[PDB]
RNA sequence: CUUGGAUUUACUGAAGACUAACUACUGCGAAAGCAUUUACCAAGGACGUUUUCAUUAAUCAAGAACGAAAGUUAGGGGAUCGAAGAUGAUCAGAUACCGUCGUAGUCUUAACCAUAAACUAUGCCGACUAGGGAUCGGUUGUUGUUCUUUUAUUGACGCAAUCGGCACCUUACGAGAAAUCAAAGUCUUUGGGUUCUGGGGGGAGUAUGGUCGCAAGGCUGAAACUUAAAGGAAUUGACGGAAG
């Protein structure tokens, strides 16, 4: 039967999306049905943010921040516990976790 | 006050290059990679071999008179990922704990516009 | 709203509706006399003007065409007739 | 946009089509406008503007050749060249 | 086997007056020997400093400045103008969602015959009173604002040197013009001149660059 | 006879005495009888003109180029073929062109050509379909056809 | 009435040469044999000659062109791109 | 079997087939 | 692949592709599809309209136009990936998955092909039946808001209506075997108009004839024979090299 209302993507009023390829496997996967998660990490991990700073030959320098936008396959992604199996209620919930 | 050089650090996840050069970049003063510090390929880009590739940089540059240096820090880029090594997190680290002064710190990492087609096929690699 | 007055509808309601919703279709524009700043001559002008209209005694457009009703330039006052 | 009103006074004026008429209405002096194709020769051009320049009438060139200067004019054979002697209905002679 | 680095002789890279604090830095090549020249294999090169650092402000910590070696003088490096471009991380976090981007480029050369390319970012502008998740401007609108960004970077450039224009790019004069310009197109936030590069320069002029060093 | 590309004959004045001077140049295609040629260094971009390959922007197409300054032409002759200009080099007063076989050739910016492709290309299209066809071919061009293969003798 | 099926004015050549040859031939030498509108005049009067040379009746103007056809599109790729470039050039 | 590489073996076959009977044409 | 200096580094140049980030349960198109700027060319829906014509219309065998990718023919291009092929591994075996090369192809110009889970597995036109909040395009009334420029005749934003779209949430008058459905409702209380298709499972989209195609193949399309099930949705369990 059919499993999703969605059809997994977010394909409504058009007939096709151009693919991205998979971060992890490099698999063609419409843009509208990869799993994109945005992360804002900070370039040094928190244990060096403090000797860094020391060793900064600038007094008050803000460390950059590392900026990307990760697309991931169905397969990676599920593998990967990007995402999870949701029971068949709890599948509807778009909303972002808490 | 300083002597600046630039530690252009390429981070893949096969191996880790500790590269410092000049201001211009042209003249080379040391390139250690964490695959002359270990024997075997599965760790050349342990964060454990980048920090002792890290520690024969720093030894190198304070020889020749850098006492300090930017960070251009880099992944693979181009089709491939943009996301640095395991190994660049740890080259950095080492090379302020080793009495060496820090700069500018910035992402250099090769960005296409949209551009060539990355290996693996239409179906990725299947493991 | 099981019972309700349909063929009396209040007012109020009845001119939110729809130009072809409505008891009967009404259009919502009219006619304007039109008066320039610079003369006084009488000159009646569609609400919803596509044309450009002038004035016959001087040559200067009197309003613009707009997607909905025409944009009366500065210094002229409408009366709806 | 200039088609339409050159369209206008061949239906209700007065016109001559073709290169024998037109400089036949330049020596006469009843020529209110000249038109010349694109692919006129230039030295029928060069000289169909000499007989304007001497009659004292504006020349419009059009931009498309004698077979479509022909068919603007609901024409169904080519016209080189073409001179107004009455523009009608049209506004055509207020327009250059 | 010969330790390569006996060889070589510091030199010095020294900022035109356009920026405060004109000591770049040092550079090293290999001395000069009778074949070759070290002055000679030294023009050329390109160096990338951050304008934070050309101008102490932090400010400029988004801004990266190549300069270009063209004259040397005993030990001494005389540089020029060679590009301006944005960190990649300050770009990176500019790029929301929910936000239209608008970009623009035009080649333009200036009064002395430096040909440039010019690259124009802006963002739509979320107005204070705003409740709609999103700000996306129309097509139409864009279509204006990029064009009222080609014509005004054609503007100031033309009409100045190099020089002038370069004491513009630091306080962002262009960039402000620009917002200022497009104010009755639509509300614009953080518009920036996020690079330029050079493509071509006029015939060589020592006396001129030297003018530009003190 | 035995050329693919049509021949222009072009008269001039003699610059220095009353005689008018017929020329056979390679004619380019759009090229027509009546046109003016224009063949200097101060000659505009116009098909049929020649010019010194300095005067010619990069991206140029031009045929019947000069090989050597003053030799009155050597390079891509043949229906079809042209010269496609590369790039300058002011300094040496050199110019980079790519060739129809697609070799990049460094010339005197002071050499000539014509501008435009030279005219009747596309005839290897056409199959000759009869050895008479070929026959006819080289009755004005030389004695070359047909060939014995040497492991048939 | 409709003669060939689809041999048109290759029936000349018979059962010869091939299908593929002949089908070949045909799209081309259609081409060759056709009247062209002239650039000058504006009739359709324009035949060819010799290969690359295309005649005028009317006007009796001959213009140089392609083997087979008035105008190549190589050629008038190039006769923009000079016109284009010439406007650069002259500003 | 899959059905697209059953398929392709039927394809294969009324290849065969047509070849086959080509011999006496 | 590497002391014949690889990989790396800075600067420079050349080729082809491709247009990241902005990018969304957003837009446009009959569908396939469409994402750098500008210029040119001709189109299009919606909205507004006290403009115009008056049944011109709805759906449509036959017949046309278009029709992803791959593929065919001939030129041109051939950066990157990469069928075939070659190779290093793995394995009991592995012609494969993984790794390294790589030819057609991938791009483009002239023609062919006419097929995709070409999907919403859901024909089109018309009417009605129920609430709600968003959003795109247009129109009409109106702000403790920001801004042109100092304000308007700037533009943005805010609040209401409305027509049209892409959708979404709730309910079930009602439907259904259920999964589910604002249509899949207004169907034993059975009839608004109209086009196409199916009749247990296989054999089989097979054989044959016809027709289109250069070919690969496309369209139309049986019979003999065989069988008591095959299948759909859901429930419990069992199992899973799925998650918590
Ligand atoms: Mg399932
Ligand atoms: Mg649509
Ligand atoms: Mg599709
Ligand atoms: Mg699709
Ligand atoms: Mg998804
Ligand atoms: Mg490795
Ligand atoms: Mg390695
Ligand atoms: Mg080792
Ligand atoms: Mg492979
Ligand atoms: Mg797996
Ligand atoms: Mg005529
Ligand atoms: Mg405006
Ligand atoms: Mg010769
Ligand atoms: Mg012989
Ligand atoms: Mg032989
Ligand atoms: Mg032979
Ligand atoms: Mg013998
Ligand atoms: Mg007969
Ligand atoms: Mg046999
Ligand atoms: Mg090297
Ligand atoms: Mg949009
Ligand atoms: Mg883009
Ligand atoms: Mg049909
Ligand atoms: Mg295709
Ligand atoms: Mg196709
Ligand atoms: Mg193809
Ligand atoms: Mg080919
Ligand atoms: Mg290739
Ligand atoms: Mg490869
Ligand atoms: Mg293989
Ligand atoms: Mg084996
Ligand atoms: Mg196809
Ligand atoms: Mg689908
Ligand atoms: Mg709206
Ligand atoms: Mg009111
Ligand atoms: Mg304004
Ligand atoms: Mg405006
Ligand atoms: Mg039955
Ligand atoms: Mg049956
Ligand atoms: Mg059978
Ligand atoms: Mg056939
Ligand atoms: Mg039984
Ligand atoms: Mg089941
Ligand atoms: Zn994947
Ligand atoms: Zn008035
Ligand atoms: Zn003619």
């Amino acid at each position: 039967p059919k499993k999703r209302a969605s059809n997994g993507r977010n394909k409504k009023g058009r007939g096709h999306v151009k693919p991205v390829r998979c971060l992890n496997c490099a698999r063609c996967v419409p843009k509208d049905k990869a799993i994109k998660r945005v992360t804002i990490r900070n370039m040094v991990e928190a244990a060096a943010v403090r000797d860094l700073s020391e060793a900064s030959v600038y007094a008050e320098y803000a460390l950059p921040k590392l900026y990307n936008k990760l697309h991931y396959c169905v397969s990676c992604a599920i593998h990967a516990r990007i995402v999870r199996v949701r029971s068949r209620t709890d599948r509807k919930i778009r909303t972002p976790p808490q | 006050s300083q002597v600046f050089g630039v530690a252009r650090i390429f981070a893949s996840f096969n191996d880790t290059f500790v590269h410092v050069t000049d201001l211009s970049g042209k003249e080379t003063i040391a390139r250690v990679t964490g695959g002359m510090k270990v024997k075997a390929d599965r760790d050349e880009s342990s964060p454990y071999a980048a920090m002792l590739a890290a520690q024969d940089v720093a030894a190198k540059c304070k020889e020749v008179g850098i006492t300090a240096v930017h960070i251009k820090l880099r992944a693979t880029g181009g089709t491939k990922t943009k996301t640095p090594g395991p190994g660049g997190q740890s080259a950095l680290r080492a090379l302020a704990r080793s009495g060496l002064r820090i700069g500018r710190i910035e992402d250099v990492t090769p960005v296409p516009s949209d551009s060539t087609r990355r290996k693996g096929g239409r179906r990725g690699r299947r493991l | 709203v099981l019972v309700q007055d349909l063929l009396h509808p209040s007012p109020a309601t009845e001119a939110k509706q729809h130009k072809l919703k409505t008891l009967v279709q009404q259009p919502r524009s009219f006619f304007m006399d039109v008066k320039c700043q610079g003369c006084l001559n009488i000159t009646t002008v569609f609400s919803h003007a596509q044309t450009a209209v002038t004035c016959d005694s001087c040559s200067t457009v009197l309003c613009t065409p707009t997607g909905g009703k025409a944009k009366l330039t500065e210094g002229c006052s409408f009366r709806r007739k | 946009n200039i088609n339409s009103k050159l369209a206008l006074t061949i239906k209700s004026g007065k016109y001559t089509l073709g290169y024998k008429s037109v400089v036949k209405s330049l020596r006469t002096g009843k020529a209110k406008l000249v038109i010349i194709a694109a692919n006129t020769p230039v030295l029928r051009k060069s000289e169909l503007e000499y007989y304007a320049m001497l009659s004292k009438t504006p020349v419009y060139y059009f931009q498309g050749g004698n077979n479509e200067l022909g068919t603007v004019c609901g024409k169904l054979f080519r016209v080189g060249t073409l001179s107004i002697l009455d523009a009608g209905d049209s506004d055509i002679l207020s327009s250059i | 086997v010969v330790d390569p680095f006996t060889r070589k002789d510091w030199f010095d890279i020294k900022a035109p007056t356009t920026f405060e604090n004109r000591n770049v830095g040092k550079t090293l090549i290999n001395r000069s020997t009778g074949l070759k020249n070290a002055a000679d294999g030294l023009k050329g090169r390109v160096f990338e400093v951050c304008l934070a650092d050309l101008q102490g402000s932090e400010d400029h910590s988004y801004r990266k400045i190549k300069l270009r070696v063209d004259e040397v003088q005993g030990k001494n490096l005389l540089t020029n103008f060679h590009g301006l471009d944005f960190t990649s991380d300050k770009l990176r976090s500019l790029v929301r969602k929910w936000q239209s981007l608008v970009e623009a480029n035009v080649t333009v050369k200036t009064s002395d015959d430096y040909v440039l390319r010019v690259f124009a970012i802006a963002f739509t502008k979320r107005q204070p009173n705003q409740i709609k998740k999103t700000t996306y401007a129309q097509s139409s609108k864009l279509r204006e604002v990029r064009k009222k960004m080609i014509e005004i970077m054609q503007r100031e450039v033309s009409n100045c040197t190099l020089a002038q224009l370069t004491s513009k790019l630091i306080p962002e004069v262009i960039g402000r013009e620009i917002e200022k310009s497009t104010q009755t197109i639509f509300p614009l936030q953080n518009v920036h001149i996020r690079k330029v590069k050079l493509l071509k320069q006029p015939k060589f002029d020592l006396g001129s660059l030297l003018a530009l060093h003190g | 006879p035995g050329r693919g590309a049509p021949l222009a004959k072009v008269a001039f004045r003699d610059p220095y005495k009353y005689k008018l001077r017929e020329e056979t140049f390679i004619a380019n295609e759009g090229v027509y009888t009546g046109q003016f040629i224009y063949a200097g260094k101060k000659a505009s971009l116009n098909v049929g003109n020649i010019l010194p390959l300095g005067a010619c922007p990069e991206g140029t197409i031009v045929s019947n180029v000069e090989e050597k300054v003053g030799d009155r032409g050597a390079l891509g002759r043949t229906s079809g073929n042209y010269v496609i200009i590369i790039g300058h080099n002011p300094d040496e007063n050199k110019t980079r062109v790519k060739l129809p076989s697609g070799a990049k050739k460094i010339i005197s910016s002071d050499a000539r050509g014509v501008i435009g492709v030279v005219a009747g290309g596309g005839r290897i299209d056409k199959p000759l379909l009869k050895a008479g066809r070929a026959f006819h071919k080289y009755k004005v061009k030389r004695n070359s056809w047909p060939k014995t293969r040497g492991v048939a003798m | 009435t409709k003669r060939t099926k689809k041999v048109g004015i290759t029936g000349k050549f018979g059962v010869r040469y091939g299908s593929s040859l002949r089908r070949q031939t045909k799209k081309l030498e259609v081409q060759q044999h056709a009247k062209y509108d002239c650039s000058f005049c504006g009739k359709r009067t324009v035949q060819r000659g010799a290969t690359g040379i295309w005649n005028c009746k009317s006007c009796k103007k001959t213009v140089a062109g392609g083997a087979y056809t008035v105008s190549t599109a190589a050629a008038a790729t190039v006769r923009s791109t000079i016109r284009r470039l010439r406007e650069l050039a002259e500003a | 079997m899959r059905d697209k590489w059953r398929k392709k073996r039927v394809r294969r076959l009324k290849r065969k087939r047509r070849k086959v009977r080509a011999r006496s044409k």
